[PDB]
Formats: structure tokens, sequence, C-alpha cells
């Protein structure tokens, strides 16, 4: 061949996953994200000024 | 939730006819199993306690890193002497020692008697701390042996006495998940010879197929 | 046993001069205070305030301002301003910290060269370079290449003076105490503690003349601290 | 290595400052033997 | 090319997350009503 | 009428605190023109190098001193 | 009335807006170089560096 290339292109790859580097990548921003989130759950529902119970939740 | 008599329980809607009486709830995991009266000492269940949570922590170190060198050289570029967790020991009596990372810059240990040596000294002395619950010049003294906290728990998650009991359960339970898998990481070495990660890897190939009783079960006995 | 033999047991206190005064704001209470400031930085400063120039262009006379007062400031008073603690740069004790600090590097600068000299045979301007090119220690070649180790130096530096720069109280900002005195040899307020401290400063004094040496010799003979002696040696 | 351009050069600046310093002290002595008030 | 990919996955996956956790923190209550 | 506060502005403040103070007299303006000499001589020095009324054995103050 | 000469004087005691000032010539400059060079790259032969 002339060129280098990633070839990844037309394969069927899962989420285009052609090296375990980018599922790292998607890994490790998603938990992240996630681990921010996941330690603010509470408060974000104390402004309901409701438990998160089984009735909880905006209803009609 | 999780103390108290109304607690989740081992045997789920039938767990009432064997819960013992000195399971309370009042210590974190507690879902009433104690089948063979192991604990009906009270002394001997508060020492069986701190056993399954350091037996339960060194689980948990364990697994991870048990599998964790192993997904590296699977899914990285890192390249381990040896990545598998039950050939690992053999590192040290290579050519180049043992390289952390596979990197020769690394750590490049090639004794294992000294290594074996700063071991009992730090582990001797750190356990020795724990045992006695006091550090040199008293460092932890009046801290609780179990859950010392105080300059063990810097980002103070536990300072809540609510939040501590919820995340002592989930200390356990993931504890004793991960005791659990590390008996499969003995018993799945032994019968397959290969890494944990390599054996889950071969259930995803064709689980039907590459099972325990597809493969080995016909050769255990 | 006595003695008065071999020794003039003269009384008086030790000074830069045999024979002169201490400077009224040197009095004698820090350790290794030789009344030595000719110069007179430490001697407490006196400022006059001027008033704000007038530059409204709404006005007919924009005329600059004047002495509206003198003021001598306080020194050596810490605030929470992380940018400019002290409340004045004339300080005796933030000098004083000043002459720690640099000490203390020195310190550790002076034994650092003749160690690395002494472990590799490299002069210590050289020794720079050759770990630019090459990052190594004691001739191991080390796993990181240079351009992490430059912003690892920046960072890990940055923190360790960063955290140095949180205390207040201006006497334990010279003596921080706790983990950095695990031994407890000098955290009382004994005679013992004051003997140290007098030790600490003389030798901190020491290593800053010495490596002030150091790098005046390699400007002038082109060689580091061990080169340097060995090519006097061979002078004669 | 001093070429005698160099040394006229400084000899140039000891002159300037001769010079100032003649201009400067005639300045100050009839500035104190003629002083106001 | 592959350091290309490897950014712009990380930031492609840095705010889907952020708009699906987005919505998971009580967006409904998040309104004038009463 | 303080102004807006924000934390770069807190962090900054103690820079522009000084306005008026100023040392009495004449200060260090004797060691100012200490320097403003030596720099007017080293203005000369290197004026007289560049018009070549100064002519130094080792420096050749042409085009062929790129070699 | 502020004569037109004059106009630019009303930042002189606003250090504020005098940084906002200096910010804008700043951008101007380096606009100008931007567009310089890239003006430049359009008309420059590369081809021929010696005659
Ligand atoms: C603390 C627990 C611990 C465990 C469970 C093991 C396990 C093992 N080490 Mg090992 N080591 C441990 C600690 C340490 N080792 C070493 C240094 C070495 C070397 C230098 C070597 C090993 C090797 C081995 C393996 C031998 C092959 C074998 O028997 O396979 C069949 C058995 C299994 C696969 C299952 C293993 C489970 C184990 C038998 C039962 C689990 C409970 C234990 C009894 C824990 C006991 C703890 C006590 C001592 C406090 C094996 C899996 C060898 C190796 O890597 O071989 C390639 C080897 O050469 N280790 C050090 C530092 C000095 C340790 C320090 O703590
Ligand atoms: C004085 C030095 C000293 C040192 C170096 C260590 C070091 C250690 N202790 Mg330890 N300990 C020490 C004193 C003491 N400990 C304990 C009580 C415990 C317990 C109960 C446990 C440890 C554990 C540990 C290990 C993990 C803890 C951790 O990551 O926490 C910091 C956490 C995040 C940064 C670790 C190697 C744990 C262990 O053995 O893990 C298997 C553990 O469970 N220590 C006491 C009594 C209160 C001490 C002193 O009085
Ligand atoms: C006390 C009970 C018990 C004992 C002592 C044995 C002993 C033995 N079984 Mg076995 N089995 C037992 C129960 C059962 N087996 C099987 C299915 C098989 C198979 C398919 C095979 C064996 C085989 C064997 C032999 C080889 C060891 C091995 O690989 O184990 C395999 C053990 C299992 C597959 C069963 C796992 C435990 C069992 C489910 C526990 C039952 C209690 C609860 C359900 C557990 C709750 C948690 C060995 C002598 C092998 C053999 O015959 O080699 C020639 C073999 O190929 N067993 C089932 C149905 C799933 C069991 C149910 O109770
Ligand atoms: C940067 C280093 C440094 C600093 C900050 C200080 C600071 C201080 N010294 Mg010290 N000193 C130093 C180096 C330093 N010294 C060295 C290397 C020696 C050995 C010669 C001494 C020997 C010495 C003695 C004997 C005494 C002091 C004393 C003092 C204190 C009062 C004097 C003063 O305020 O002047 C401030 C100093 C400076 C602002 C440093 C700047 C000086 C110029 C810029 C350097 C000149 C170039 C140099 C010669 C090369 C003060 C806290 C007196 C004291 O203990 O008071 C309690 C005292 O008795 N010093
Ligand atoms: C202010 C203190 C200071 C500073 C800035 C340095 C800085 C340096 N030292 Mg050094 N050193 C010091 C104190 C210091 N040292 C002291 C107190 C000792 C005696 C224990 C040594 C003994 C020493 C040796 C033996 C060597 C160095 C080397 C080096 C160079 C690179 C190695 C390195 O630091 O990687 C991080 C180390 C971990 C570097 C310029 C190495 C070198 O190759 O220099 C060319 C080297 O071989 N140092
Ligand atoms: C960094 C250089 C600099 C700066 C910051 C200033 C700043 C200022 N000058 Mg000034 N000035 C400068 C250089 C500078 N000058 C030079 C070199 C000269 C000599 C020619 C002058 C001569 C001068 C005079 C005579 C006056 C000022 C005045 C002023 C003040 C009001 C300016 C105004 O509003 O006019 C507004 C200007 C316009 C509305 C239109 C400007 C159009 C001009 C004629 C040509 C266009 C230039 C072009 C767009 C940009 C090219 C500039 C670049 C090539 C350098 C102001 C604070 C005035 C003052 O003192 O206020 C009390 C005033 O009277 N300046
Ligand atoms: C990260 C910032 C940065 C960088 C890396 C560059 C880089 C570059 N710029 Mg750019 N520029 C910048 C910011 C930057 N610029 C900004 C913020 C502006 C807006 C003002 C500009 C405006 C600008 C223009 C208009 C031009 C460039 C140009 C250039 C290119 C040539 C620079 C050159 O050779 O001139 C040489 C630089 C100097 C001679 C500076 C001289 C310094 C003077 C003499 C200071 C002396 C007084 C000093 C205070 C003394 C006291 C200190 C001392 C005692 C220690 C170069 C690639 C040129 C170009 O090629 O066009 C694309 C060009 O014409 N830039
Ligand atoms: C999972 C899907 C579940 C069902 C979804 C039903 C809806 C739509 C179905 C469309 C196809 C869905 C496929 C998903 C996998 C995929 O796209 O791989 C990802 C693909 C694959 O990416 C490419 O794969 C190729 C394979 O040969 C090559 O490897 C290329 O290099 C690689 O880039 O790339 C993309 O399509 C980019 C997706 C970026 C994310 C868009 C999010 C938009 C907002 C979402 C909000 C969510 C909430
Ligand atoms: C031959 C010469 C060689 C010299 C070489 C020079 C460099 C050597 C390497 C650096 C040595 C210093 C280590 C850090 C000491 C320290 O202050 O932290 C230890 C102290 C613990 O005592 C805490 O100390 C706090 C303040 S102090 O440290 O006592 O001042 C105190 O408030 C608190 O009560 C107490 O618990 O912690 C702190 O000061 C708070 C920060 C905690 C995080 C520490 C950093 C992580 C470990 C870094 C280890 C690097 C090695
Ligand atoms: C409750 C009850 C009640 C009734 O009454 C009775 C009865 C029944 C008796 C009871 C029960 C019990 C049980 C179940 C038990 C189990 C246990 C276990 C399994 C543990 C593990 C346990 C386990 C564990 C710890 C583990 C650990 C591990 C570790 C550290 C590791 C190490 C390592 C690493 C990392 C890596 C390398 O490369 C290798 C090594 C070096 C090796």
């Amino acid at each position: 061949l002339v060129d280098d290339r990633l070839a990844g292109e037309g394969t069927g790859k899962i989420l285009g996953i052609n090296d375990p580097s980018l599922f790292w990548a998607i890994t490790i921003v998603f938990t992240i994200v996630w681990g921010v989130f996941y330690v603010s759950t509470r408060e974000i529902d104390a402004a309901s000024d409701r438990e998160n119970d089984d009735d909880f939740g905006l209803t009609l | 939730v999780w103390y108290g008599p109304d607690r989740p329980k081992f045997l789920g809607p039938f767990s009432d006819g064997l819960v013992p009486a000195y399971l309370t709830g009042e210590f974190p995991g507690d879902y009433g199993w104690d089948t063979s009266g192991l604990s009906a000492d009270p002394e001997t269940f508060k020492k069986y306690r701190t056993i399954e949570v350091i037996h339960a922590r060194w689980a948990m170190l364990g697994a991870l890193g048990c599998i964790f060198p192993e997904v590296l050289e699977k899914y990285s570029g890192v390249q381990f002497g040896e990545a598998v967790w039950f050939k690992a020991g053999a590192q040290i009596f290579a050519d180049g020692g043992l390289n952390y990372l596979g990197n020769s810059g690394l750590v490049h240990a090639q004794s294992i008697v000294a290594t074996l040596v700063v071991q009992v000294l730090l582990m001797g002395a750190v356990e020795i701390y724990r045992a006695n619950g006091e550090g040199p010049n008293g460092f932890g003294e009046g801290q609780d042996t179990l859950y010392p906290g105080g300059a063990f728990d810097p980002l103070g998650l536990a300072d809540d006495p609510d939040t501590l009991a919820e995340l002592k359960v989930k200390e356990i339970k993931n504890g004793r998940l991960a005791m659990l898998s590390m008996l499969g990481f003995f018993v799945q070495a032994i019968v397959t010879g290969k890494g944990p990660l390599d054996n889950l890897l071969q259930h995803l190939e064709e689980p039907g197929e590459f099972n325990f009783y597809a493969l080995y079960a016909n050769s255990l006995a | 046993r006595s003695g008065g033999a071999g020794y003039r047991q003269y009384s008086g206190d030790a000074l830069w001069l045999p024979n002169t005064e201490r400077p009224a704001w040197l009095d004698g209470s820090l350790p290794g205070d030789r009344g030595f400031d000719p110069l007179g930085l430490s001697r407490p400063a006196e400022y006059l305030q001027i008033d704000l120039d007038e530059l409204d262009q709404n006005a007919a006379v924009n005329k600059a301002g004047g002495v509206v007062g003198a003021f001598t400031p306080v020194a050596d008073q810490v605030s929470t301003d992380s940018l400019a603690p002290y409340s004045e740069v004339f300080g005796l004790q933030r000098f004083r910290e000043c002459e720690l600090i640099h000490g203390r590097w020195a310190m550790l600068a002076c034994l650092g060269a003749l160690v690395q000299e002494g472990v590799t045979g490299d002069s210590w301007v050289a020794a720079q370079t050759l770990v630019y090119n090459q990052p190594q220690y004691a001739g191991i070649d080390l796993p990181f290449d240079i351009y992490t180790l430059a912003v690892l130096n920046s960072v890990l530096m940055g923190g360790v003076e960063l955290f140095r720069n949180s205390e207040l109280d201006p006497e334990r900002r010279c003596y921080p105490g706790g983990a950095f005195d695990p031994l407890n040899l000098a955290s009382d307020d004994s005679e013992r503690t004051q003997k140290l401290r007098e030790a600490e400063i003389k030798h901190a004094r020491l290593a800053m003349v010495s490596f002030l040496g150091y790098t005046v010799q390699a400007w002038y003979t082109g060689e580091g601290a061990l080169g340097s002696l060995n090519k006097f040696a061979n002078g004669f | 290595a001093a070429t005698p351009s160099l040394n006229n050069l400084i000899g140039s600046v000891v002159a300037g400052g001769l010079v100032l310093a003649a201009i400067a002290g005639a300045i100050t002595a009839v500035s104190n033997f003629d002083s106001i008030r | 090319m592959l350091t290309l990919k490897i950014f712009v996955y990380t930031v492609v996956t840095f705010f889907v997350s952020l708009f699906i956790f987005g919505f998971l923190s009580n967006d409904p209550g998040r309104n004038p009503g009463q | 009428d303080t102004g807006i506060s924000t934390p770069l502005g807190t962090l900054l403040k103690p820079l522009n605190s000084e306005y008026g103070k100023v040392a009495p007299g004449w200060g260090t303006t004797v060691l100012m023109g200490i320097f403003m000499a030596l720099f007017a001589v080293f203005l000369v020095i290197i004026l007289e190098i560049y018009n070549s009324s100064v002519l130094l054995d080792d420096v050749t103050m042409s085009w062929e001193s790129l070699a | 009335g502020l004569p037109w000469y004059r106009v630019h004087t009303v930042v002189l005691n606003d250090p504020g807006r005098l940084i906002a000032v200096h910010l804008m010539h700043t951008s101007l400059v380096s606009g100008w170089a931007g567009s310089m060079a890239f003006y430049e790259l359009a008309v420059f032969d590369p081809s021929d560096p010696v005659l």
C-alpha cells in the first residue's frame, strides 16, 4: 500500500470501537459524569420539598 | 431498611424460622444467616465480624488486583511480564525482574527475599497498629478498630452517622461479593488454568459451549 | 573544673564587630541576632501617603495630590491575602522567613551538589543539561520523558509551596513543626529549642554563602564543587 | 586587549564626568555662596 | 487520526452524558408551576 | 458602591492597595542615578561599536561576522 | 460639549474601561496580523526562492 489509515469504515464495529482506547474514553467520561450526578441526587430532589417515595414524580 | 427487625434476610420469604435471636440487625450485612450457630457467643461474634470485614477488604483489593493487570494487557498497550494473577509471582525470577506496568524503569524488583523482608516489616508494623488499636505515638488511639475514620477517611465520606450506617452495608456487600468471586478466581484458576478475564471472554464467545459443564465437568472425577 | 586557663572568658554580647552596638530594631531575641544590619533593611520603615491626583475632566482645575500624612505601618502581620500575606515587605519576621527558606534551600543544594558530583562524576552545572537530554538519577535512566517531569516539577512544587503559604502565624511559618518535627527535637520552648534554632541559621547562612561560592567558581574556573577543589590543589 | 580607540572612549567618559563634576561643583559653590533668605 | 478519534469520542461522550444525566436530575420539577 | 466582587478581584486586590504610599525625601534617587549613568555609558559603547568609532579586535562589525 | 480630539479621554480615570479599550486595540492588532498573513499567503509564490 501507499499510506496508512484506520480502515474501520464500513466494518460494523460495536460503537465504532476499532481499538480499546475508545472504550476507555467513553467509559471513563460516563463514569465521571455519573459520579458527580450520583453524589448530587439527594440535593436535586430535596428542592422538591418532597421525599422520592413511590408517590414522588410529576404526575397528573 | 438494612437495620432492625424488618431488614432483608438471606432466605427471602422463608427466612423467619431460622433467624437467630442474637442476630438482631445492629450490624451491617446482617441477613440473619447463622444456621451453624458459629456466632452464638457474643464475644466470638464480635471477632468474626472483624475477620469478615478484613477478609472482605482484602478480597475487594484482591479481586480488582487479580484482574486489572489482565484487563490492561488485553485491552491496552501495556505489556506485563505476566498479566495472569496466579502467574504474577514468578515474574520476580525473570531476567529483568518484576517491572511495574512492564516498564523497566519502574520498581524493577529482582530479589524475592528483599520484597518479602520489606513486606513483613511494613505489613508487620501496620497489622500491629491495627491489632493494638494505636499506631506509632498513639496515632489511632481512641478510634474504632474496625472503622477508624479520621486519617483513614480523608474525604470525610462518613461524617454523617446515618450515611455511615448505609455505607457500611455497601462495604460489606461489595466485600462479600468480592470474597465469593475470589473463590471463583481460585477454583477457576485450578480447573481452567486461564486468567479470570480469559474465562469471561470464553463464556461470551459461546455461552452454551464454553462453560464449566461443557468443558471441565467430566474431568473432575 | 572551672577553667579560665587556655581561653579568655570575656563577658559581652557576641556581635559582628568586636565593639559595636545592636541596632534598636535588632533586640537579640531572634536566633542568630548578631546586630548585623548596616543598611538598616529591618529598620521599621516610615512612609508618607499622597492624596489621589484630581483627574476629573468635569472640573476646571485638577491639582495633583499632596502629602495627606506620615504613617509607619505595622510590619510582621500576616493576613489571608494569598498573594501578599505580610503587611509590609520590610519586616524583620518576613525577612527571617526569607532567610530560613533561602537558607534551607541552600543547605539541600550544597549537599546535593556535592553528592551527585561524587556519585556521577558530573559537575552540578553540567548536570542540568545532561538530565534535560537524558532524564537519569544515580546512573539509572528514569522512566519519564523530560516534558512530563518539567510539568510535574512545576505542579508538585506549586502544590508544596501553596501548602506552605497557608500558615498565618508568623513564627509557625518559619517553624511549622507538627509533621515536620516528628522527633520533637525543638517543638517546645526550651533552651535546647533556642540553641537548635541558633544552629540552623548558622548552617543556613553558611550554605547560602557556600552555594554562592559554587556558582561564582563555576562561572570563573568552569568547574563544579569537587572539580574546583581538585583544580585548586593542582594549581600549586 | 584594549585598543587605543577603546581607551579614548573610556577617557571620553571620564572627561565627560569631570565636565559634569566641574559644572555641578561650580553651581553648588555659587549657590551656597549666594543663597536666598 | 486515532488521537483525533479518541478526542472526539471523549467530547461526544461528555456532552451526551451531560444530556442524559441532565434530564435524570428531576427535570420535570424544573418548572414555574405550583 | 464597593464595586463588583469577583474571586480573581479579591486575589489581585492586595497588588492595587498602596496607591499613594511613598518613601520620604529622595529615597533611592541617588542609587537610581548611578544605574542611569551606567546605562548611559553602556548605550554610548554599543553606539560607538555600531558607528565604528570604537574598534574592538574580536568584533568585525560587518556582514562577514555571520560566518 | 467634548471636542472630537478628547473623546477617548473618558477612560482616563476608569481603570475597568481602560483595560477594555486597551483590549480592543490588542484585538485589532492581532486581527490585522492574522488578516495580513492570510492575504500574503494568498499572493505569495514559493516556487522560486532564489530569483
Ligand atoms: C497472600 C496470598 C497469596 C496467595 C493466595 C498466593 C498464591 C500464589 N502465589 Mg504467591 N500468593 C500469595 C502471596 C504472595 N506470593 C508471593 C510471592 C510469590 C512467588 C515468588 C510466586 C508466587 C506464586 C503463587 C502461585 C503458586 C501457584 C499455585 O499454587 O497454583 C495453584 C493454586 C492456585 C492457582 C490457587 C491459589 C489459592 C491459594 C492456594 C488458596 C487461597 C488462600 C491462601 C491459603 C491464602 C493464605 C494467606 C496467609 C499465608 C496469610 C499462587 C496462585 C508462584 C507463581 O506465581 O507461580 C507462577 C510464584 O512463583 N507467589 C509473595 C511475596 C513474597 C506474597 C506475599 O504476600
Ligand atoms: C499609545 C499612543 C497614544 C495614546 C494611548 C494616546 C492617547 C490620547 N491622546 Mg494622543 N498622541 C499620540 C499618541 C497617543 N495618544 C501621538 C504619537 C501624538 C502626536 C501626533 C498624539 C497627539 C495628541 C494630541 C494633540 C491630543 C492627543 C490626545 C489624546 C487623548 C484623547 C485621544 C482622543 O480621544 O482623540 C480622538 C481621535 C479621533 C477621534 C480620531 C483619530 C483620527 C486620527 C487623526 C487618524 C486615524 C488613525 C488611525 C485610525 C489609526 C492609526 C494609528 C496607528 C498607525 C499608530 C488620549 C488619552 C488629546 C488630548 O490630550 O486630550 C486632552 C489631544 O489633544 N494626542
Ligand atoms: C502567545 C502570544 C503570541 C505569539 C506566540 C505571537 C507570535 C508571533 N507574532 Mg503576534 N501578537 C500577539 C501575540 C502573539 N504573537 C498579540 C496579543 C498581538 C496584539 C498586539 C499580536 C500582534 C502581532 C502583530 C501585529 C504581528 C505579530 C507577528 C507575530 C509573529 C512574528 C513575531 C515577531 O517576530 O515580532 C517581533 C517581536 C518583537 C520585536 C517584540 C519586541 C519587544 C519590545 C522591543 C519590548 C521592549 C521594551 C521592554 C518593555 C523592555 C523592558 C523589559 C526588559 C528590561 C527585560 C510571531 C509568529 C507579526 C507577524 O508575523 O504577522 C503575522 C506581526 O506583524 N503579532
Ligand atoms: C455466613 C455463614 C453462617 C453459617 O452459620 C456458617 C457458615 C456457612 C460457615 C457462614 C458462611 C461463611 C462463608 C460463605 C465464608 C466464605 C468465605 C470466603 C470465600 C472468603 C474469601 C476470601 C478471599 C480473599 C480474602 C482473597 C484475597 C486475595 C488477595 C489479597 C489477592 C492477592 C494477589 C493480587 C491482588 C494479585 C497477584 O497477581 C496475585 C495475589 C498476590 C494472590
